[PDB]
């Protein structure tokens, strides 16, 4: 395997460590930490960006059993 | 006691005619917890919260002696549930299935004769 210049995909997507480190920080995709540096394994973290409207919302599993 | 299918529609009232949107809803009919109330309650079913309006499971209550029943408000749509309040903010529902549609509606929403005998037995019945 290799590594090249990163491409926009979809939603819930499997991302490896090293698959993690090419994700730019880019307005069209609304991430506006507080870190501003990212692209390592686990979670990361959006903070708000306008509390006029909200960002997206998906369906998952926590928003019934929660 | 009775499951029962519907949605909602905008609160916009121009010509009365609200275009129904694929909103994901369900209301149950209960009298309430204690029943202590003395009259059926229609209650809305946390299903689905669609973002860009305002849609929270928010109960609603009826009173009886005022409220009439018009089989239809909607010269376009159909099916369209009219229960008249004051100032209280109306919600209007619609019936899921589709059995019409394709004939010109005035008096016909489900049945003529057996919604007639609902809704207009349940308004005089009171607690």
């Amino acid at each position: 395997k290799y590594s090249s210049k990163p491409y926009k995909v979809d939603n819930m997507t499997r991302i490896l460590p090293q698959q993690s480190r090419y994700i730019s920080f880019i307005k069209d995709d609304r991430f506006v930490p507080v870190r501003k540096f990212k692209g390592n394994n686990g979670v990361v973290v959006l903070r708000d960006r306008e509390p006029k409207e909200p960002v997206a919302l998906i369906e998952t599993v926590r928003q019934m059993k929660d | 006691v009775i499951k029962f299918r519907a949605g909602v529609c905008e609160y916009n009232e121009d010509s009365r005619l609200c275009t129904p949107i694929p909103v994901q809803g369900e209301i149950e009919i209960k009298p309430n917890e204690e029943e202590e109330l003395g009259f059926w309650d229609f209650e809305w079913r946390p299903t689905e919260k669609p973002v860009g309006r305002e849609l929270d499971p928010i109960s609603l209550i009826l009173i009886p002696g005022e409220t009439m029943w018009v089989p239809i408000k909607s010269s376009k749509s159909g099916r369209i549930f009219a229960l008249v309040f004051s100032s209280n903010e109306r919600y209007f529902f619609w019936l899921q299935e589709k059995n019409s549609g394709n004939l010109p509606l005035n008096e016909l929403s489900a049945k003529d004769k057996e919604i007639y005998n609902k809704m207009i037995g349940v308004l005089n019945n009171s607690s």
